[PDB]
C-alpha cells in the first residue's frame, strides 16, 4: 500500500499528495471554509472572515495588556483591537491597490470573482465590519 | 563458514623512502610544490585515505592500523598521568586529608620568575592545581600509594608499544584482507560480549575483591598505612569476612541459586555516601554485574557460523511500511561499503553519549570527595559538553561526505534515503519555520524583562513575582523521581539523585547536593536550550539533504563536497558546498554550548553550591540570585559575566595568574580570527604582489610562489581561531573563578 | 513517455505555467535508474523518454549525466504558456563543442584585452570600455 | 542579461564551450589561429554569470570574458 | 525607466527585491544615471547643496527653539555651577510610574540633560534669555526658507 | 584606541589619582580591569530588580549596542548561497499553504548579494560599535562625576 503519490498524476509538478493535502477531512473542510465555498458575494466572503476574527483578536489585548488589572481592563483593550484592525485592512487596501488592474470593457459577466478589483474591495469592506462587529460582540459577551 | 579469517602476507614493504617524498599518498601533490598552497594541500590530504586510492580494502587497511595509532597515543597519555601522580603530587598528603588538601600534579621550573605558579596547596608540597579528578578516581581504586601508581605507568608504556607494533605488524606483515573487514553480524557478538561484557565482568571483579574492603577502612578512618596489601584480600577470607560476613558461605550460594546471600555487597541503596558524598560502591559494585550479564546475553543476537541468530539483513528489510515504500532496504551495503556512512552514525552517538555523561557525573556523583571539589565538577561537566559538541557536528560532516561521494542512485530506489530526498524541502522550510518560532519566543521573553524592567515596570516582567511561566512538566517529573524509592522502586532505599529531591549532603561543611527546584527562570533558559539546538541542526540537515543538488546548483555532486562556490552569478554561490554548511553550524554548537555551561555554572553557584553553619543554615555562592537575576540580559551580563570576572582579573601577582594571561590571550586570538572571516583572498593576494616585489628589486624570491590562503582554507583558519579564543577565554574565566571558590 | 517516478516536492512551481516551462527528450535502449536533478531517483523507459522541468540548467545538467554516464542523446524545448515552443539544444542538431560549418561570429573584440580604452575616454556616453 | 566578450588570444581549445552549464557559448570556423576555430557567444540571455568558463581558458590572460549585467528571471537563477 | 527607479532602465527590468534595495543605494550617484549630462550634472549637485544647506539651519533652528521652550538657560545663567542643562522634555506613553519619578530628578517633568555643550556656547557669545534664543530660532527658519 | 586613551586620562585626571593610569597603562589587563571594568559600575547598575534609575536609559542603550554589532556578524561570516537555498524552501511553502494562497509578492524573494550584505553587515557592526561606546562614555563619566 501507499498512502503518497504525485499531485494530479503528474510526478514532475512539485508537490506531494499526502494524508495531509488531499485526505477527506482536509477537503470537506477547506471547501467549507469562507475563503472557498462556492456561492458567496465578495462582500460576504469577508464579512464572515472579520466575523471569526476579531472576536478572538480580542482576548490577548483583555489579558496579557498594560491596563489589564485595572478598572478599565475591557475598554483598554477593546480600543486597541480596533487600532489593530485598523491596521490589518490598511493592508488589505494596499495590496489591492496594486496587485489588480482596472477594466475598461464594461464588460462584466463574472461579478463575483474575488481575485479582481471590484471584489476585493467589497472583500476587504466586508472584513472591517465583521471585525469591527466581533470586536463588540465579545464586549458584550465578557462585560458578564 | 561465512566467518573467517583471510589476512595477506607482506603486504607493504617497511622502507624511510617514502619518508623522504612529501606528498607520496596522492597523484596531484607528489609532483612537488610550485606554490606555497601545496603546503596547505599536503595537510588537508593526509588522512583522506578515500582519495588516495580507489580500493576499498587499501582504504580499509590504512583506517584500522591508524586506529591502533591514536589507542597508542592514548596509552601514552594515561601512562603520563600516572607517573605524573607517582613523582610529582601530593597523593599521600591527600589521601590522610582530603577535605584540606588541594589536588596537584604539575610542577613548574623556575626560570624566567615562572615559579609562582607553584601554588601553596599543602602537605609540604609546591605545584599547578589540576582539576581532571585523578585523585578522586584513584582513591576509588583504593590506590593509597604511590608505588601503585608507578606500575601503571609502567602497564601503560608497555600497551603503548604493543600498540604501535600492533599497527606495524597489520598493515605491512599481516594485512587482512576486505572479506574480514565486512563481517558486521561477528564484529557486533565480539563488542558487546567481550569488549563489554567481560570488560564489566572483569572490572565488577577489581570492585568487589580489592576496591570494596580497602574503601570501608578508609571510611571508617585508618590510616592509609594499617590498610593491608591490596592481594592480602585475595588469600584471608577472615579479613574479607570482618568488613563483609558473606564470604563464609563462599561461592556455594552463587550455584545454588541463594543469590540474596550477597545483599551485603550487591546493594540497590541509592543516595550518596554521607562520609565521602559519593555513590555506595556497594551500588556499582551491581551495577557492572547486571550490565555484564545485560551485555554478553547481547552479543548472541547475530548469526556467524552456526544457523541460530538473526542476519542484520533479513531484519531491516522486513520493516516497511504503507508510507515507506521499501523502507530499510539498501542499507547494508551502505553501511557495509562505506566508512563515511559509519562515522556519521558513531561520531553522533560518540558525541550524543558525552553530552549524556556530562549530565549524570554532577547529579550523582560517583567518585568520592568529587562532589565538593566543584573546580573538579565544573571542569569535568563543560569538558564533556564541548566533546560531545564537536563530535555531533561531525557526524553530520560525514553523513554529508556520504551523499556526496559513497551515495548512488541505483543502490537506493524508493527506500528511506530517496525518498527523504524527494520530500527535502519540507524538511527544511517546516524546521526553518520552527526556528523562527523558537527565537521570538524564547529570546523575546528577555527583551520584554529588559524593556519593562528599564521603563520601570517590574510588576509587567516574565517572573516568579508576575507573569509566570511554571515548568509544570518538569515539576510534574521531579515528584515522580522523589516518591520513587519503596513504591515505583519498592527495593530502593533512597532516590537515585537528590536533584528531584530529598535530604541535603555534605562534606565538610560544603554541600554536595540539593534539590534543585524549577522555576519561571529555568523555564525560559530550557527554551534557549531548545531553540539553539534547533537552528543548529536546520543548517547541518540542509547540508546533508542537499549535498548533491539544488535548484541553485543542479550539480553540486559534481563540484564535491568541499568547493567556495560557483561563481558570482546566479546572485550569490558563496559557501554552497555542504562543508560550508558544516563550517556554519560549528558557530551554533559553539553557541548552543556555551550558554548551556553559563546556565549550569550559574544555577549550580546560586542555588546549591555553599557552605553552612549551626541549625543547617545555608548560605549559597552567589546567595540565590538566580530566579530575579537571569530573566533579563543585562541581569545576565552584571551578575555573571562582570560579577564573577573579579578573580580572573585580580590574578595578578598570585598564583592563578596564567589564567589572566591566558584569558587575555584569548581574547587576542578570537579578534584574530575576524581578519580571516570577515575579509577574503583577492584582496591579500594583491598585496603579497607588492611585498614580492620588493624582494625581487633586491634579486631574490623563494621558488615556491608565495600564495595567500585559498577561500575555503581562509575560513577554516577563522573559525579555527574563533572556537580556539573563544572556548578559551571561558576556560580561563572558569578555572580562576571555581579554584577561589572551592 | 514520462519515466517511472513516484513524485517529490522538488519539481515546478508556479513560474512553469506563468513563464517559461521546459521539457527534455530522450531515446534510451534500455530501462535504467537515473538521479533527478529535483529529485533522488529514476527509472527511465525504453524507446522515448520526456521529463518537464523548470529552468535550462536543470535541464542541461540531466543531459550531461546522460551523456557520459550512459552514452544517449536529446533535444531541449522552451513552453510559453499560450502555447508556442522554441527549440534549444543542440541549436542546429550539432554539439556546440564541435565546428559547424555556417556559424557566424557573435561578440567578438579583434584585439587582446589590454587593448581596451580608458573609461575617461568614454565619459558622459552610454557605453562601456568593452563595448567600443 | 549578462555580456560575454571573447578577444582575439583564442586558441580554439573548446574548454570554455565544455564548460559551460547553460549553452551560452559554441565554436564557430575561424582563420586565425591553428585550430581554425574560435568561440562565440550567441546566446548570452541564458548566461548566469558564474564564470565556469574562465576558470576553464588557457591563455594568459583570458580570452573568453564575463561582465555583470541587468538581471532576468534566468540571469538570477529562479526556478520560482 | 517606467519602475519604481526611473533612472535605471537596466535596475527597473529586474523581477526580484533586489530592484527595490539598489534604486535606494544608487540614487545619489548621479554621474551613472540613464542618459544624464555633463552639464544638467552639475545643475542638479549645485540645487542639492542648497536642500542640504536648509536641513543644517533646520537642525540649528531645532535646537535652538527646545532650549527657549524647554531647557533651564535662564536658571543656568543665573547659577552656571550647580545647575544641570536640559536638552529637552519626554513624553513617551510606555514609561512606568518610577520612570517619570527618575527623569524628573529636580526637575518638574520628565527630561533629557543635554549633552552638546550648547549652553556653554550660547552663554559666551551673548545669549542671557529665553527671547534671544528663541528669535534666533526664528531667523534660521526663514534663512532655510530662503 | 584614541578615545579610549583621551577618556581614561581623564577620568583618573578628574578622580584626582592620576598615578592610577600611570601604572596600570603599561600592560593591557590594567586597561580591561581599571579602566572598562571598573567604570561601568554606574552604566549596568542602570536598571536592575530592585529598581531604575534615570541612566536606565543608557543601560539599556549599552545592551542596544552589543546585539546591533554582533547581529552585524552574521552578515560578515555567512554567505549568500547559504540564504538563496534557504528561500527557495520557503517560497515553495508559502505556494502550498491554502489559505495563504491568495496572496502573492509582487516582486520575487532573493537573498541580498554579495556586495549587499558586505554594506548591511558593515553598517550594523558600526552602529552598533557608535552606540555602544556613546552609551559608556556617557554614563560612566555623569554616574561619577569625576
Ligand atoms: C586583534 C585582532 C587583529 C590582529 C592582531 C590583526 C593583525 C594584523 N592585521 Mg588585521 N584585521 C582584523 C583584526 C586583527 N588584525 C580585523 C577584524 C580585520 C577586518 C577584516 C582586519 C583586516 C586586516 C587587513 C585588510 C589588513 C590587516 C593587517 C594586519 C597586520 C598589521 C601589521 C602588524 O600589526 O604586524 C604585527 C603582527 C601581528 C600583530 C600578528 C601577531 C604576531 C605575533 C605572533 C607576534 C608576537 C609578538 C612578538 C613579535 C613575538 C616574537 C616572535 C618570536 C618568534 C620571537 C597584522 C597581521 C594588514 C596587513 O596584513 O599588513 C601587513 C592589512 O592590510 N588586517
Ligand atoms: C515575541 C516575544 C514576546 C512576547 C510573547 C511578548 C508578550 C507580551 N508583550 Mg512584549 N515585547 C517584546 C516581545 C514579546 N512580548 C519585545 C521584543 C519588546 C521590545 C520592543 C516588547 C515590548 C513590549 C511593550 C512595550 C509592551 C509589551 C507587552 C506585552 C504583553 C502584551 C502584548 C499584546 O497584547 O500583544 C497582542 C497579542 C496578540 C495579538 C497575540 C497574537 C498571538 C496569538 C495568540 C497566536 C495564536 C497562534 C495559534 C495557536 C495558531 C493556531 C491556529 C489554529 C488553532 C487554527 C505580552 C505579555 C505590553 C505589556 O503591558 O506587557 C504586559 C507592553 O506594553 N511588549
Ligand atoms: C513612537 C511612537 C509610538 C507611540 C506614540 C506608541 C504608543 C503606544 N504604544 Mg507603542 N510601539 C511603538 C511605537 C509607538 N507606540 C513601536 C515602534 C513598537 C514596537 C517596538 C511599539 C510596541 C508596543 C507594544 C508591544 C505595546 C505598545 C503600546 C502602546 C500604547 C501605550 C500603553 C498604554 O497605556 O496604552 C493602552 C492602550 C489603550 C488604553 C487603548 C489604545 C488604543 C489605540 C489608541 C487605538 C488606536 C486606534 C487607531 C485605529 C489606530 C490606527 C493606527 C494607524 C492607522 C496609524 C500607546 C498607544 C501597548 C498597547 O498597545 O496597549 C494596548 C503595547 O502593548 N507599543
Ligand atoms: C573479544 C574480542 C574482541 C575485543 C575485546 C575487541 C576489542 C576492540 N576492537 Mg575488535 N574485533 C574483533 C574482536 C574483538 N575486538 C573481531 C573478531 C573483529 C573482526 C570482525 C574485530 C574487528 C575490529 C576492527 C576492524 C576494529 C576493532 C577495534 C577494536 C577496539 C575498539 C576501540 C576501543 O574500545 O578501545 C578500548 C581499548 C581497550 C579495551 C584496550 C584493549 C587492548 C587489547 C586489544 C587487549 C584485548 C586483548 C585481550 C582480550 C585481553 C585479555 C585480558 C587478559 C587479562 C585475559 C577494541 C580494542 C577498532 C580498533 O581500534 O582497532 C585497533 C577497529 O577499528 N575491532
Ligand atoms: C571476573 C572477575 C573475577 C575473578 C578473576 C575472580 C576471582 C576469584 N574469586 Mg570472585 N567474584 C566475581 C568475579 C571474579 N572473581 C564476581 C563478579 C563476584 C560476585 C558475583 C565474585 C564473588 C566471589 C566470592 C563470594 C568469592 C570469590 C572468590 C574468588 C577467588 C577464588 C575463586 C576460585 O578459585 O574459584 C574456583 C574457580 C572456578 C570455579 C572457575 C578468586 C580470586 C572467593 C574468595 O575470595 O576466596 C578467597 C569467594 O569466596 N568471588
Ligand atoms: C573520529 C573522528 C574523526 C575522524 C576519523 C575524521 C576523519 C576525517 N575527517 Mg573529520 N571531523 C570530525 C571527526 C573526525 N574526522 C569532527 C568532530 C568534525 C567536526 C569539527 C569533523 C569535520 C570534518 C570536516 C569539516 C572535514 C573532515 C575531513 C576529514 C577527512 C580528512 C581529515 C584530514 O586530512 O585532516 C588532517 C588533519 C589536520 C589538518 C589537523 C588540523 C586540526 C586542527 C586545525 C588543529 C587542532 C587544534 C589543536 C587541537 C589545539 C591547538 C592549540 C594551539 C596552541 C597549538 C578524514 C576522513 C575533511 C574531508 O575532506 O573529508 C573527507 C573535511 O573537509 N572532517
Ligand atoms: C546577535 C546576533 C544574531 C542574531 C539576532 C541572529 C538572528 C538570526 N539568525 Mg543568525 N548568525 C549570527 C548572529 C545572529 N543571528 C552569526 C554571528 C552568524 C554567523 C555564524 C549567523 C548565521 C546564521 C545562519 C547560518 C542561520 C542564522 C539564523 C538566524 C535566525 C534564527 C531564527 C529566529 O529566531 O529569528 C527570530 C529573530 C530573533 C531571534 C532575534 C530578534 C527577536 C525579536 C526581538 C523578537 C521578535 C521581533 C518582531 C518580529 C519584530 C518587532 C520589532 C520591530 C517592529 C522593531 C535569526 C534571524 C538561522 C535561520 O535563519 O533559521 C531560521 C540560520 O540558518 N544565522
Ligand atoms: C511522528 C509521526 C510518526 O511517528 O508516524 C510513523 C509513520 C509510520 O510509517 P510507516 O508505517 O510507513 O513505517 C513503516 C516502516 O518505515 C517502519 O520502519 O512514519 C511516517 O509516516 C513519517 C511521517 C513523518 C511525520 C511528520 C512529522
Ligand atoms: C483549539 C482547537 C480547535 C480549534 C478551534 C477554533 C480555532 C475555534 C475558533 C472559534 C472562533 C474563532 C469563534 C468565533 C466566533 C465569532 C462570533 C461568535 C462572532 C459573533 C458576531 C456577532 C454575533 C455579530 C456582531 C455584530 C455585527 C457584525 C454588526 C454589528 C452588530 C453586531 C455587534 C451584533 C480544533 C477544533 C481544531 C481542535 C481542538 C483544539
Ligand atoms: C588500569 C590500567 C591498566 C591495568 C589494567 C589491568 C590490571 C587489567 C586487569 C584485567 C584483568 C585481571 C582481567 C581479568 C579477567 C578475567 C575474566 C574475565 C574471567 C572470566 C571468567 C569466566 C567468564 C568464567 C567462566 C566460567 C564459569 C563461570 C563456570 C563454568 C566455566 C567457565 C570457565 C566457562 C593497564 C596496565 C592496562 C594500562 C593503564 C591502565
Ligand atoms: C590575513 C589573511 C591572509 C594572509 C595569510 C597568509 C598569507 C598566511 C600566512 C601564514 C604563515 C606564512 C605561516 C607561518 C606563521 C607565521 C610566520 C608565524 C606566526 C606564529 C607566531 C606564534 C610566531 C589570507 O591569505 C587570507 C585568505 C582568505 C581569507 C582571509 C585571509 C586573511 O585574512
Ligand atoms: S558565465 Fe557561466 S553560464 Fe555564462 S558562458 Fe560563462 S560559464 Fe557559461
Ligand atoms: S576562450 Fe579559452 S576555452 Fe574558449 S576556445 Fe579560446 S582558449 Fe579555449
Amino acid at each position: 500500500a501507499n498512502f503518497i503519490k504525485p499531485y494530479n498524476d503528474d510526478p514532475f509538478v512539485g508537490h506531494l499528495a499526502t494524508p495531509i493535502t488531499s485526505s477527506a477531512v482536509t477537503r470537506s473542510l477547506l471547501k467549507n471554509l469562507p475563503a472557498y465555498r462556492f456561492g458567496l458575494t465578495p462582500l460576504l466572503r469577508g464579512l464572515e472572515i472579520g466575523l471569526a476574527h476579531g472576536y478572538f483578536l480580542i482576548g490577548p489585548f483583555f489579558k496579557l495588556g498594560p491596563l489589564r488589572n485595572s478598572e478599565i481592563a475591557l475598554f483598554a483593550g477593546f480600543l486597541s483591537t480596533i487600532g489593530l484592525i485598523l491596521i490589518l485592512t490598511l493592508g488589505l487596501t494596499i495590496y489591492g491597490a496594486v496587485v489588480f488592474k482596472e477594466e475598461k470593457v464594461m464588460s462584466s459577466a463574472n461579478v463575483n470573482n474575488l481575485q479582481t478589483k471590484k471584489a476585493w474591495d467589497q472583500f476587504k469592506g466586508g472584513f472591517f465590519v465583521g471585525a469591527c462587529g466581533s470586536a463588540g460582540f465579545a464586549l458584550i459577551c465578557l462585560y458578564v | 563458514k561465512n566467518v573467517q579469517i583471510f589476512v595477506e602476507k607482506d603486504a607493504v614493504e617497511t622502507s624511510f623512502e617514502k619518508w623522504s617524498q612529501p606528498g607520496h599518498f596522492s597523484r596531484t601533490l607528489a609532483k612537488g610544490p610550485k606554490t606555497t598552497t601545496w603546503i596547505w594541500n599536503l595537510h588537508a590530504d593526509a588522512h583522506d585515505f578515500d582519495s588516495q586510492t580507489n580500493s576499498l580494502e587499501e582504504v580499509s587497511r590504512k583506517i584500522f592500523s591508524a586506529h591502533f595509532g591514536q589507542l597508542a597515543a592514548i596509552f601514552l597519555w594515561i601512562s603520563g598521568m600516572h607517573f605524573h601522580g607517582a613523582y610529582f603530587s601530593n597523593y599521600s598528603a591527600w589521601l590522610s586529608d582530603p577535605i584540606k588538601i588541594k589536588q596537584s600534579s604539575q610542577v613548574v621550573w623556575p626560570i624566567v620568575g615562572q615559579e609562582i605558579l607553584n601554588a601553596d596547596v599543602g602537605g609540604n608540597f609546591q605545584g599547578v592545581q589540576t582539576t581532571s579528578g585523578w585523585f578522586q578516581m584513584w582513591r576509588a581504586e583504593g590506590i593509597t600509594s604511590e608505588v601503585e601508581l608507578y606500575w601503571i605507568a609502567i602497564g601503560g608504556l608497555i600497551m603503548s608499544a604493543l600498540m604501535l607494533f600492533a599497527g606495524w605488524f597489520h598493515y605491512h606483515k599481516a594485512a587482512p584482507k576486505l572479506e574480514w573487514f565486512q563481517n558486521a553480524e561477528s564484529m557486533m557478538n565480539h563488542h558487546l560480549a567481550g569488549l563489554l561484557g567481560l570488560g564489566c565482568l572483569s572490572w565488577s571483579g577489581h570492585q568487589i575483591h580489592i576496591a570494596l574492603p580497602i574503601n570501608k577502612l578508609l571510611d571508617a578512618g585508618v590510616s592509609p598505612q594499617e590498610i593491608p596489601l591490596p592481594h592480602e584480600f585475595l588469600i584471608n577470607r577472615d579479613l574479607m569476612a570482618q568488613l563483609y560476613p558473606s564470604f563464609e558461605k563462599g561461592l556455594t550460594p552463587f550455584f545454588s541459586g541463594q543469590w540474596g546471600v550477597y545483599s551485603d555487597f550487591l546493594t540497590f541503596k541509592g543516595g550518596l555516601n554521607p562520609v565521602t558524598g559519593g555513590l555506595w560502591l556497594s551500588d556499582i559494585a551491581h551495577h557492572h554485574l547486571a550490565l555484564s550479564v545485560l551485555f554478553i546475553i547481547a552479543g548472541h543476537m547475530y548469526r556467524t557460523n552456526w544457523g541460530i541468530g538473526h542476519s542484520m539483513k533479513e531484519i531491516l528489510e522486513a520493516h516497511k511500511g504503507p508510507f515507506t515504500g521499501e523502507g530499510h532496504k539498501g542499507l547494508y551495503e551502505i553501511l557495509t561499503t562505506s566508512w563515511h556512512a559509519q562515522l556519521a552514525i558513531n561520531l553522533a552517538m560518540i558525541g550524543s553519549l558525552s553530552i549524556i555523561v556530562a549530565h549524570h557525573m554532577y547529579a550523582m556523583p560517583p567518585y568520592p570527595y568529587i562532589a565538593t571539589d566543584y573546580a573538579t565538577q565544573l571542569s569535568l561537566f563543560t569538558h564533556h559538553m564541548w566533546i560531545g559538541g564537536f563530535c555531533v557536528v561531525g557526524g553530520a560532516a560525514h553523513g554529508a561526505i556520504f551523499m556526496v561521494r559513497d551515495y548512488t542512485p541505483a543502490n537506493n530506489y524508493n527506500n528511506l534515503l530517496d525518498r527523504d530526498l524527494r520530500h527535502r524541502d519540507e524538511i527544511i522550510s517546516n524546521l526553518n519555520w520552527v526556528c523562527i518560532f523558537l527565537g521570538c519566543h524564547a529570546f523575546g521573553f528577555y527583551i520584554h524583562n529588559d524593556t519593562m524592567r528599564a521603563l520601570g515596570r517590574p510588576q509587567d516582567m516574565f517572573s516568579d513575582k508576575a507573569i509566570q511561566l511554571q515548568p509544570i512538566f518538569a515539576q510534574w517529573i521531579q515528584n515522580i523521581h522523589l516518591l520513587a524509592p519503596g513504591t515505583t522502586a519498592p527495593n530502593a532505599l533512597a532516590t537515585t539523585s537528590y536533584a528531584f529531591g530529598g535530604d541535603i549532603v555534605e562534606v565538610g561543611g560544603k554541600i554536595a547536593m540539593m534539590p534543585i527546584k524549577l522555576g519561571t527562570a529555568d523555564f525560559m533558559v530550557h527554551h534557549i536550550h531548545a531553540f539553539t539546538i534547533h537552528v543548529t541542526v536546520l543548517i547541518l540537515l540542509k547540508g546533508v539533504l542537499y549535498a548533491r543538488s539544488s535548484k541553485l546548483i543542479p550539480d553540486k555532486a559534481n563540484l564535491g563536497f568541499r568547493f567556495p562556490c560557483d561563481g558570482p552569478g546566479r546572485g550569490g554561490t558563496c559557501q554552497s558546498s555542504s562543508w560550508d554548511h558544516v563550517f556554519l553550524g560549528l558557530f551554533w554548537m559553539y553557541n548552543a554550548i556555551s550558554v548551556v555551561i553559563f546556565h549550569f555554572s550559574w544555577k549550580m553557584q546560586s542555588d546549591v553550591w555553599g557552605t553552612v553553619t549551626a541549625d543547617g543554615s545555608i548560605s549559597h555562592i552567589t546567595g540565590g540570585n538566580f530566579a530575579q537575576s537571569s530573566i533579563t540580559i543585562n541581569g545576565w551580563l552584571r551578575d555573571f559575566l562582570w560579577s564573577q570576572a573579579s578573580q580572573v582579573i585580580q590574578s595578578y601577582g598570585s598564583a592563578s595568574s596564567a589564567y589572566g594571561l591566558i584569558f587575555l590571550g584569548a581574547h587576542f586570538i578570537w579578534a584574530f580570527s575576524l581578519m580571516f572571516l570577515f575579509s577574503g583572498r583577492g584582496y591579500w593576494q594583491e598585496l603579497i604582489e607588492s611585498i614580492v616585489w620588493a624582494h625581487n628589486k633586491l634579486n631574490f624570491a623563494p621558488a615556491i610562489q608565495p600564495r595567500a590562503l585559498s577561500i575555503t582554507q581562509g575560513r577554516a583558519v577563522g573559525l579555527a581561531h574563533y572556537l580556539l579564543g573563544g572556548i578559551g577565554t571561558t576556560w580561563a574565566f572558569f578555572l580562576a573563578r571555581s579554584l577561589s571558590i572551592t | 513517455p514520462s519515466p517511472i517516478f513516484g513524485g517529490s516536492t522538488g519539481g515546478w512551481l508556479r513560474k512553469a505555467q506563468v513563464e517559461e516551462k521546459y521539457v527534455i527528450t530522450w531515446d534510451s535502449p534500455k530501462e535504467q535508474i537515473f538521479e533527478m536533478p529535483t529529485g533522488g531517483a529514476a527509472i527511465m523507459r525504453e524507446g522515448p523518454n520526456l521529463l518537464k522541468l523548470a529552468r535550462k540548467e536543470q535541464c542541461l545538467a540531466l543531459g550531461t549525466r546522460l551523456r557520459s554516464k550512459y552514452k544517449i542523446k536529446y533535444q531541449f524545448y522552451r513552453v510559453f504558456p499560450n502555447g508556442e515552443v522554441q527549440y534549444l539544444h543542440p541549436k542546429d542538431g550539432v554539439y556546440p563543442e564541435k565546428v559547424n560549418a555556417g556559424r557566424q561570429g557573435v561578440g567578438q573584440n579583434f584585439r587582446s584585452i589590454g587593448k581596451n580604452v580608458s573609461p575617461i575616454e568614454v565619459k558622459f556616453t552610454g557605453k562601456q570600455p568593452y563595448d567600443l | 542579461s549578462h555580456s560575454v566578450k571573447i578577444y582575439d588570444t583564442c586558441i580554439g581549445c573548446t574548454q570554455c564551450v565544455r564548460a559551460c552549464p547553460t549553452d551560452v557559448l559554441e565554436m564557430i570556423p575561424w582563420g586565425g589561429c591553428k585550430a581554425k576555430q574560435i568561440a562565440s557567444a550567441p546566446r548570452t540571455e541564458d548566461c548566469v554569470g558564474c564564470k565556469r568558463c574562465e576558470s576553464a581558458c588557457p591563455t594568459d590572460f583570458l580570452s573568453v570574458r564575463v561582465y555583470l549585467w541587468h538581471e532576468t528571471t534566468r540571469s538570477m537563477g529562479l526556478a520560482y | 525607466a517606467t519602475k519604481f527607479p526611473k533612472f535605471s532602465q537596466a535596475l527597473a527590468q529586474d523581477p526580484a527585491t533586489r530592484r527595490i534595495w539598489y534604486g535606494i543605494a544608487t540614487a545619489h550617484d548621479l554621474e551613472a544615471h540613464d542618459g544624464m549630462t555633463e552639464e544638467n550634472l552639475y545643475q542638479k549637485i549645485f540645487a542639492s547643496h542648497f536642500g542640504h544647506l536648509a536641513i543644517i539651519f533646520l537642525w540649528t533652528a531645532g535646537n535652538l527653539f527646545h532650549v527657549a521652550w524647554q531647557g533651564n538657560f535662564e536658571q543656568w545663567v543665573a547659577k552656571p555651577l550647580k545647575t544641570k542643562p536640559i536638552a529637552h522634555s519626554i513624553w513617551d506613553p510606555h514609561f512606568g510610574e518610577s520612570a517619570l519619578k527618575a527623569f524628573s530628578k529636580g526637575n518638574t517633568y520628565p527630561v533629557n540633560i543635554a549633552f552638546s555643550g550648547v549652553y556653554q556656547w550660547w552663554y559666551t557669545i551673548g545669549f542671557r534669555t529665553n527671547q534671544e534664543l528663541y528669535a534666533g530660532s526664528i531667523g534660521l527658519l526663514i534663512l532655510s526658507c530662503v | 584606541w584614541v578615545t579610549f586613551y583621551w577618556h581614561w586620562k581623564h577620568m583618573t585626571i578628574w578622580g584626582g589619582n592620576p598615578g592610577q593610569f600611570d601604572e596600570s597603562s603599561n600592560y593591557i589587563m590594567g586597561w580591561l580591569r581599571d579602566y572598562l571594568w571598573l567604570n561601568s559600575s554606574p552604566l549596568i547598575n542602570g536598571y536592575n530588580p530592585f529598581g531604575m534609575n534615570n541612566l536606565s536609559v543608557w543601560a539599556w542603550m549599552f545592551l542596544f549596542g552589543h546585539l546591533i554589532w554582533a547581529t552585524g556578524f552574521m552578515f560578515l561570516i555567512s554567505w549568500r548561497g547559504y540564504w538563496q537555498e534557504l528561500i527557495e524552501t520557503l517560497v515553495w511553502a508559502h505556494e502550498r499553504t491554502p489559505l495563504a494562497n491568495l496572496i502573492r509578492w509582487r516582486d520575487k524573494p532573493v537573498a541580498l548579494s554579495i556586495v549587499q550584505a558586505r554594506l548591511v553587515g558593515l553598517v550594523h557592526f558600526s552602529v552598533g560599535y557608535i552606540l555602544t561606546y556613546a552609551a559608556f562614555l556617557i554614563a560612566s563619566t555623569s554616574g561619577k562625576f569625576g
